[PDB]
């Protein structure tokens, strides 16, 4: 808007004042600077619009791709969706844009414990299922590993892989099996 | 293996008034009469100019904590040594990040970037210690310490091997990871082509934008002094225009392609952020995204731009 | 009172010793911030220093959760 107050060298910078002073033998000489300089920038304008939408479309793809990888599932990929493990997403709507609510899980109040890779149990090396190895000091558990709840080591939650002689680290503990108290 | 990203690009400011004048009073008040096209060009250049500082804080401040490694390093066989900053080296890097750094006027000036080199390499320095002492737990929440073979098999399990098949291997793995390591220190030192031209297309646009002060344009001469020596004023007027078109249109180009490329290095930056996200805070199951195989881990290493 | 940085010649702001999170970038590595009052300029820090107690056969295992939105 305001371009359209510059002479861009000609003698007034409203045409009709350029048609009231300087006359077709001589408008073709002022009017032609205006038409010159207001041309230019229409043309920078429509540039610059033209860069700016191209940034405003790769916002909106990426909108698009959480609206349907938060909202519509339930999402691995790390910091896609908030810090912390994503649980769920709602979105909301904004003057031109959009607001995702993101629920994370985030894990706290860590404690110490000793770990070993395998138990060796009968010259056999027992592996966890699904969990960790874990030492209170005195006693072996098994435990998932993002959330700590101790379980005894049995043969339903471990397998069987070898010698107790190949792997860095196993130790010594009993691995019980429930079927012989059952049947004594 | 490796992959090359670049995240940012250098800078620049001009002074619209001292490109297409140099301090002349005559231009200076021809000028006056084209409006506001000067105030625009800084507005945009500006404008491409912080958003080279938020590409580099978006790819490298993704730690809260500074984290160190412990002094004495016993990481189940494997060794990091090449990739872990060295205090006797210069900026506190890495071997490899060294390596790196040595195989890549008027109304013009070149703006420093908000973080100094020593600064990045401290930031991928915290995301490396994260990663080889707490795997993947650090990235959502608190670091939580766990021995690097058993992260080594729960990377083993995100592949759908069994933990087994790492324990019976350990020290053949740890041999392959090593002499697979010191494979890249020689390749390179020997391929970073994707940052030397971004390097190069910058340097020569603004060497053509300096080489377009010697032009006429359609005038007698390409100096203001030898207008304003052989000319009286109301002829001089027609010839300063000329060069003044001229220079505006140089450096109004100038302004376009810097657009143009910025918006190039921004999509770059940004999928360096993602990558470092995916592929060094966590395990990714994308298939060709953090290499060419299946992912087990990835580290990062801080280049030039 | 006057101060050489990287960025040029900085006046009217006093150099402190301390670091701080960045608050108006000043270019380099500086940042300056009105404190107690007066207008200073430091060198940003990235973060506060973590030692993870890494050992060969120590493991961390939380209790408990938040849940954050
Ligand atoms: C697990 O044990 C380690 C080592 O014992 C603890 O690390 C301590 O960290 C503090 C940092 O404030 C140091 O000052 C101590 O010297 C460290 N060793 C100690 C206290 O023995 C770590 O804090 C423990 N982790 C948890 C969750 O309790
Ligand atoms: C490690 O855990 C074991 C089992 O949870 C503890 O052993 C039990 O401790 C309680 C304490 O009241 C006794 O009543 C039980 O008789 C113990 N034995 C069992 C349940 O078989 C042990 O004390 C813990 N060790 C440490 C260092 O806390
Ligand atoms: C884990 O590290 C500890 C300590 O660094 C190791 O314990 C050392 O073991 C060797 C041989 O087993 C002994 O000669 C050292 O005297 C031990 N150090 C101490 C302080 O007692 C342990 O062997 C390592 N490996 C594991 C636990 O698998
Ligand atoms: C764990 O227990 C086994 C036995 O079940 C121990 O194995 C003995 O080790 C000694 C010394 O290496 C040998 O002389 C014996 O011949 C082994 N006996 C058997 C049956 O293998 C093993 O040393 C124990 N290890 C620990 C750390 O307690
Ligand atoms: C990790 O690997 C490096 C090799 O890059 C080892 O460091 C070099 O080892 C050679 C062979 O003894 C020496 O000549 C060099 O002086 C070592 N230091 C260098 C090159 O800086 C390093 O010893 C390995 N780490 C372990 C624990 O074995
Ligand atoms: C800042 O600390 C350095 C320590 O090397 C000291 O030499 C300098 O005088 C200190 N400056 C102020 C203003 O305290």
């Amino acid at each position: 808007v305001k371009q359209l107050s510059s002479n861009f060298g000609a003698i007034s910078s409203v045409l009709n004042d350029i048609l009231s002073r300087l006359d077709p033998p001589e408008a073709e000489v002022q009017i032609d600077r205006l038409i010159t300089g207001r041309l230019q920038s229409l043309q920078t304008y429509v540039t610059q619009q033209l860069i700016r939408a191209a940034e405003i479309r790769a916002s909106a793809n990426l909108a698009a791709t959480k609206m349907s990888e938060c909202v519509l599932g339930q999402s691995k990929r790390v910091d896609f969706c908030g810090k912390g493990y994503h649980l769920m997403s709602f979105p909301q709507s904004a003057p031109h844009g959009v607001v995702f609510l993101h629920v994370t899980y985030v894990p706290a109040q860590e404690k110490n414990f000793t770990t070993a890779p395998a138990i060796c149990h009968d010259g056999k090396a027992h592996f966890p299922r699904e969990g960790v190895f874990v030492s209170n000091g005195t006693h072996w558990f098994v435990t998932q590993r993002n959330f700590y709840e101790p379980q005894i080591i049995t043969t339903d939650n471990t397998f069987v892989s070898g010698n107790c002689d190949v792997v860095i680290g196993i130790v010594n503990n009993t691995v019980y099996d429930p079927l012989q108290p059952e049947l004594d | 293996t490796t992959e090359i990203l670049p995240v940012s690009m250098t800078k620049t400011s001009v002074d619209c008034t001292m490109y297409i004048c140099g301090d002349s009073t005559e231009c200076s008040n021809l000028l006056l009469q084209y409006g506001s096209f000067c105030t625009q060009l800084n507005r945009a250049l500006t404008g491409i100019a912080v958003e080279q500082d938020k590409n580099t804080q978006e790819v490298f401040a993704q730690v809260k904590q500074i984290y160190k490694t412990p002094p004495i390093k016993d990481f189940g066989g494997f060794n990091f040594s090449q990739i872990l900053p060295d205090p006797s080296k210069p900026s506190k890097r890495s071997p490899i990040e060294d390596l790196l750094f040595n195989k890549v006027f008027n109304g013009l000036t070149v703006l420093p970037p908000l973080l100094t080199d020593e600064m990045i390499a401290q930031y991928t320095s915290a995301l490396l210690a994260g990663t080889i002492t707490s795997g993947w737990t650090f990235g959502a929440g608190p670091a939580l310490q766990i021995p690097f073979p058993m992260q080594m098999a729960y990377r083993f399990n995100g592949i759908g091997v069994t933990q087994n098949v790492l324990y019976e291997n350990q020290k053949l793995i740890a041999n392959q990871f090593n002499s697979a390591i010191g494979k890249i220190q020689d390749s390179l030192s020997s391929a970073l082509g994707k940052l030397q031209d971004v390097v190069n297309q910058n340097a020569q646009a603004l060497n053509t934008l300096v080489k377009q002060l010697s032009s006429n344009f359609g005038a007698i001469s390409s100096v203001l002094n030898d207008i304003l020596s052989r000319l009286d004023p109301p002829e001089a007027e027609v010839q300063i225009d000329r060069l003044i078109t001229g220079r505006l249109q140089s450096l109004q180009t100038y302004v376009t392609q810097q657009l143009i490329r910025a918006a190039e290095i921004r999509a770059s930056a940004n999928l360096a952020a993602t990558k470092m996200s995916e592929c060094v805070l966590g395990q990714s199951k994308r298939v060709d995204f953090c290499g060419k195989g299946y992912h087990l881990m990835s580290f990062p290493q801080s280049a030039p731009h | 009172n006057v101060f050489q940085t990287r960025a040029g010649c900085l006046i009217g702001a006093e150099h402190v010793n301390n670091s701080y999170e960045c608050d108006i970038p000043i270019g380099a590595g500086i940042c300056a911030s009105y404190q107690t009052q007066s207008i200073i300029a430091y060198t940003m820090s990235l973060g506060a220093e973590n030692s993870v107690a890494y050992s060969n056969n120590s493991i961390a295992i939380p209790t408990n959760f938040t849940i954050s939105v």
